[PDB]
């Protein structure tokens, strides 16, 4: 939907398993929180290893 | 209550810190969610360290 979130027709609120890290992972262990998907920038990661 | 079933075969030498972020110390975050004395919930984030 508009609000960047996943949605029936119904209009309800699709839930999952929240993402967290950077690159995100999953909680397995949380509750499941609405999904939702943002349109905004990955941020720019420094070499740590190579 | 929380009935946990962990495999035999899981270690967590990677690394030590926590900080409810350092996955490589831990093998399972969970989360049980609890109420006070409002009903305000809380996060009962709970770690597995083999």
């Amino acid at each position: 939907d508009e609000n960047r979130n996943l949605v029936n027709m119904q209009g309800m609120q699709l839930t999952g398993y929240p993402a967290t890290g950077t690159p995100p992972t999953i909680q397995q262990g949380a509750n499941p929180a609405p999904i939702t998907i943002p349109n905004t920038l990955m941020a720019a990661k420094s070499t740590t290893t190579a | 209550s929380m009935q946990i079933n962990l495999n035999s075969t899981d270690p967590v030498p990677s690394k030590t810190p926590f900080s409810v972020s350092d996955a490589d110390s831990y093998n399972k975050k969970g989360t049980v969610t609890v109420y006070d004395s409002q009903g305000n919930a809380h996060d009962m984030n709970v770690y597995f360290v083999k």
